[PDB]
């Protein structure tokens, strides 16, 4: 019996499994974070926090002795309830095929916001900085919907003049992605361009990102930690009512700044 | 236990 | 000796394999909806109904006792008459290649309407309901014929709108793939673009459908369900005429009724 | 006995 | 020695290969019925006729007695006569490369002419109905150069209009042929337009087909039966010069007359 | 004996 | 010791295989003839003529004797001189490995200029009609850079008319080849559609061809006859000067003198 | 003894 | 202990990993010059000259006696010093992944300015004659960015005029890089139609350059020859800071001096 | 005891 408990819950296997499907098809469909930066980890329940190898002087110290404090970045947990009805899950071992599981897939989208809003715009009270509001380059802003193919190589060339190689990708926030993907150039396509430009760059849309952003895809500037990947644990349960939660742990650092340029309202 | 995402590349 | 009674019928083999491949070729060539939807079986002659997997209240009943009806879908069963020749047949014996077996294809053409007929627009003395009379999205107005490369467009963000993923069809009914195929742009082509536009989805001819369709190719959404398969059966015999039908059972199930999007007047 | 069209997926 | 009669002729056996190779490559080159209709054969010198398994009723029989007469297509034996120089063909056994064969292309074309012309547009006095004069469909009238990628098209519908499907071969006569392939849009490719439109289709060359034509490779529509295949056969020689003949004996039946559309004067 | 022509598909 | 005495040049192996590579590469380089025709040989030093097959009547013959004369075409041997710096040759040994060996360039593009202009434009004092000066069809005079993309279609017309089948390669005089390459249709390129034009044929450039020319690959057509093949071979050597020489011995013939079209000035 | 260059196609 | 003397720097072996693998990266990105000539090397600390095989007279020498001095070209070695603090060396011991090495980026880059200055423009106090500074050829002076397409043709023309053949790679300097790089033609790429221009040539960035260049990449013209390979060694070191050096060891030789064209201001 | 860069074709 490990922290999620599920044996307790009063749920069949396949209504298990049909929640964990809904939950992982929404994850694999919408974690936009998680296609981009490096990964370390899953590492587990009692992984803490993600040693950095820097040290901090400390000032009141004696003349004999030179004291440091090592700089950890400790992990968040984040646990986002959602419930289910008891008897649309017990369907499921009637033979049903479509169960009620709304709310997981809400639970589930709750969750990539979180993630992929610490991800991007930072979490200051969990010491998250993103990646766009740690970039030093300024933010270029984008006219119209036409300006992307120009604004994109402009961004391009400012990464590599700082020195950073390597692909570079293009994440676009809700309104930059519908914008760029309801257009069509009189039957020449557009998006194709937009793709066509970044050199084997991939092109990933994001929730949670306003805006858009053009980021190197080298590796080694952007470290997302896991210790307790995505799981769906048992909290309680009523007579007609259980409650579930998505739980993860994990924190982000930005190691390199300078790797990203983000474009402003779409 | 977890649903096993891990990373997306 | 099952219920098709071949044995029967003042029939040569060969005279048997020309009929049979006459229909198969065109159910192969017509069948809109099996190549779209997911499907199930065939189970045979006693497969009688679908077990959804639900459980209705029933009101009149004692206050310690709690009764619900199992809900079931039951199958149709569909036959198609038509005659053919005995001279006609026997002359198959003799060598003859080419038999008159019109009224074969008139018949497997009529089950076909049957059968995309029920799946497109339902068939409510069945208890079937269609794709495009249960989908809950607006009815796309197309206008014209050059509307179409932005209308399926518009549709499949509804579709992404809605949550529904996966490649997208196009389903056109005779107008509208007459006049998108009939088309030509001064030489630079129409339905090659049609064709680029939908990601890696397939566009199927629906003789059956009114206007034309886009959904999703994702799986789970349509679900076919087939007791008894598309066969030929012996019914009765005169001097000159034999009578034969085409038979299946099969209902069919809008799993997601979100999951398409109709266009109107091509 | 039937004629064996099946999916067409 | 059979009916060709070549050990009777005064050439060396490096003249009757060479003789050979020179009508098998005009055959190769010219022959457009035999690459797009079906083929039986060759069954030799004493197959006679097609049996086509239809049988025909009498009038004048008594009542007692029902009798039908059995319906076959003879086939046509063709000889095509030419003459070639003795001296010409000893020049081979002393090394020359290069013999006068210019007759043997005479014939060879003469005998493609009278295949094809009875192929495309019948051969009354054979008994054998062309694929253009058995058509029941109407005949674009194509008015200019330019016409054609739409009239394919509308041929083309029309052939699925009444249930023909495969793909669709375009053949050209010489003046369609020679004013299609003599034309360029200031660079851009037009024949490459034509062989796109046709779906995994060929576009031949037929010196005797008057217009154009677009006709189905589906299969079973067109039907050409060859009893002795192209020979060479030695007929006389006097002192100086050989008479040699083109040999074949064929049928040609046309099985589905609708298979077909007729492209008027190009 | 013949030249071997045959069906040119 | 062989005719080419290179045992007695004071010329050190190395040196040796040095200006067998520069000649070698200026060989495959440049000789035009050679990538087109077909290829004899070849036959060595003692090859002396080739056997045509034909026969040509003496008039003045007795009446009980009937006598003719063979008909052979004799090879010519070409030498192009060329001298070296024994110095130069000699600092191979020491280690150096751009020694001046401009006059074996000059000499072997000499060679290529007398093989070459015998091939297209003929050699009557060696018994060499060319391929360009039996041509029976008209020269296409082509007007402007713009004309080549027509001209080459009708001109392959024209062999596809003669009975001339087979990829038609082109062949560049060196105006051609500088005009049609050192053009670019702001950014279309121009060179790529001619390669486009012709089926699967070479486009060559040809140093000694005057105008332009298309002509068959098919083969039988043009023979191109090597006794000696090209060789370096040593004359003399003085203190400080060593004497060498290119040596070929070759004819060639036109076999079928229709299979070319001559494209005048460029 | 020649350069060994023979046909170029 | 070789002469980098690398074990008396207070370095832990990880750190030395990590300063060799940023000096890597910086090389593998920014050595044009080695990307481009032949390669001759590394032949280690003793490797002193280069061997040209020729030999020079000497003047003032007695009548019995003949003698002549061995030409020789002696590498440069180039040091390159930096500083590293030994506390963010120290930090890697602990686990940190980002010490600051921006000296280590500043001196390869350094570096990599004076070996691609070196074959580029030349060093004369070194006895090396650039690609540039060598080449016979008038500059071509492009006017605007769109000149680019036509003058590399020029370019190209003049390389195969002069008798120099092979792949031609174009090498573009800075401001040449930024300009044609950071341009599009309204949606069509115009870097593009640069690739495509060069038959299989590469097309690289050399920051050493001024303006641009065309050479062929035949082999045998530009020959880079290293003693010592680029290498990282330990000089000092204080309390707090370590000096660093990068070393090499090597030398240009120009083999044929018109393998090459200028493209002048950009 | 370089860094093993060496020709970069």
């Amino acid at each position: 019996m490990d922290l999620l408990k599920r044996h307790l819950a009063p749920i069949v296997p396949d209504a298990w499994s049909a929640i964990d499907e809904e939950a992982k098809e929404i994850f694999q469909g919408h974690l936009a974070g998680r296609k981009l930066v490096d990964f370390r980890g899953p590492f587990g329940w009692e992984y803490a926090a993600v040693n950095t190898g820097e040290l901090r002087p400390i000032d009141d110290t004696p003349e004999d002795v030179d004291m440091k404090l090592r700089q950890v970045q400790p992990l968040a947990e984040v646990r986002v309830p959602f419930t289910l009805d008891v008897t649309e899950l017990d369907s499921v071992a009637r033979g049903a095929t479509n169960p009620d599981l709304d709310d997981v897939a809400r639970a589930a989208e709750r969750m990539v916001e979180a993630e992929d809003s610490a991800i991007f715009h930072g979490w200051a009270q969990a010491g998250i900085k993103g990646i766009v509001d740690s970039t030093p380059h300024e933010a270029l802003a984008v006219a119209s919907v036409s300006d992307f193919p120009r604004a994109v190589l402009s961004a391009a060339d400012t990464l590599r003049k700082a020195g950073v190689t390597g692909p570079y990708a293009l994440v676009l926030g809700p309104k930059a992605y519908d914008d760029l993907f309801a257009a069509t150039q009189d039957g020449y396509p557009v998006a194709k361009q937009v793709q066509r430009l970044v050199v084997d760059g991939p092109l990933v849309r994001a929730n949670a990102l306003a805006g858009a952003l053009v980021m190197s895809m080298r590796g080694g500037d952007y470290e997302l930690t896991v210790g307790q990947d995505l799981s769906i644990g048992y909290a309680f349960h009523d007579r007609s009512k259980v409650e579930l939660f998505v739980a993860e742990s994990f924190t982000f650092r930005v190691l390199e700044p300078g790797a990203a340029v983000h474009l402003r309202y779409a | 236990g977890s649903l096993g995402i891990g990373s997306l590349r």
